[PDB]
């Protein structure tokens, strides 16, 4: 539906704009579908408080689409996000691991199957060391090497992880040519800069909009999902950050033409981030999962698991080819 | 004769043109890291 559409962007711009508030200056990179599709997959096993917690913190209105919408509308999505091209690598994996002896009901093994393409691994995760490593290479295979160490702690009281992680290669229509690639300053601020590898092509034509209003720039360098790169005016990040909204969003796509740019520089360059997401997702109101109230009783049967820990790491890379993108959460789960 | 130069702070977002899932979502205030 639509009201997926403006749960999705308030959610993604809600995690962003608190992931800024931590670290403000820092570079930030992040899946917002990676996170959101693993609370989705743990609200199958969730009831009464802990369940409608869990979706309203992901935006979505209960009224306005049902459960089993939401539900619907992942496996939907999580089946175009498995594709290979010339252009395109894409693949999205969820998974499920889980202490051997813990009994499942079938309902939620099935659901978990079929909605979100999750498997379940017995892992003992007494053996600490032996589990993380299980669940890293799973993640590290999933993302082509890309993701690495995503569990880095790991309790040994540890019932189960559910695990998601997305994998996105895309080549640029027009690549750069490493010929053009000079080393130029970046601004870090108006008087602030250092000097970096600088991608530069000639005489595109490419989806292009300026909107003097916001002090901004947005252009399209590149399937069925566009890729925006919104280049504010000097000492205009903040105030473009203040406007993200889906309002603006949809402004800046009804608003972009085919435009010739004599010259485009984009850097060439790499950036990583990793965060713990509790306190990010209690203050989005998804609080019950974490204490002993949590009803994760559609998972086992009773009332005997709560979240601990989520953890999420994010890679970019650009370069003169085309960019690649990969992400992981995993979601702790202990037993009480 | 339009210049577009990415020498300063900047913002990324991957969009599902359907769902208006955010696959991906980046700022970059210093590539050197
Ligand atoms: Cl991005
Ligand atoms: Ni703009």
């Amino acid at each position: 539906d639509r009201g997926l559409a403006s749960a999705n962007v308030d959610f993604a711009f809600s995690l962003y704009k608190q992931l800024v508030l931590k670290a403000p200056d820092k570079n930030v990179i992040f899946s917002p579908l990676s996170i959101s599709t693993a609370l989705a997959f743990l609200s199958l096993g969730a009831h009464n408080t802990t369940l409608t917690e869990i979706l309203k913190g992901l935006k979505f209105n209960l009224t306005e689409t049902s459960e089993a919408e939401i539900h619907q509308s992942f496996q939907h999505l999580l089946r175009t996000l498995n594709q290979s091209s010339d252009e395109l690598q894409l693949s999205m994996g969820n998974a499920m691991f889980v202490k051997e002896q813990l009994s499942l009901l079938d309902r939620f093994t099935e659901d978990a199957k079929r909605l979100y393409g999750s498997e379940a691994f017995a892992t003992d995760f007494q053996d600490s060391a032996a589990a993380k490593k299980l669940i890293n290479d799973y993640v590290k295979n999933g993302t082509r090497g890309k993701i690495t160490d995503l569990i880095k702690d790991l309790d040994s009281q540890t019932m189960m992880v559910l695990v998601n992680y997305i994998f996105f290669k895309a080549k640029f229509e027009m690549p750069f040519d490493p010929q053009d690639t000079h080393q130029s300053r970046f601004y870090l601020s108006k008087k602030k800069y250092v000097m970096v590898p600088m991608m530069s092509l000639h005489h595109l034509t490419i989806p292009y909009f300026r909107d003097e209003e916001l002090s901004c720039t947005v252009v399209q360098l590149n399937g069925n999902a566009s890729a925006l790169f919104i280049l504010p005016d000097q000492d205009k990040m903040e105030e473009v950050e203040a406007m993200l909204s889906q309002e603006t969003l949809s402004r800046f796509f009804e608003s972009l033409e085919f435009r010739e740019i004599g010259e485009l520089y984009l850097p060439k360059f790499s950036i990583s981030r990793d965060y713990n997401l509790n306190d990010i997702l209690l203050q989005l109101g998804i609080e019950e999962a974490f204490t002993s109230k949590a009803d994760l009783s559609g998972i086992t049967g009773a009332r005997n698991l709560a979240v601990s820990q989520v953890v999420h790491k994010a890679v970019l890379d650009v370069f003169e080819e085309g960019t690649e993108r990969s992400a992981a959460t995993a979601l702790e789960v202990l037993f009480q | 004769r339009t210049i577009v130069r990415f020498n300063r702070p900047f913002l990324m977002i991957i969009v599902d043109n359907f769902t208006w899932s955010i696959f991906f979502m980046s700022k970059v205030t210093n590539p050197k890291q």
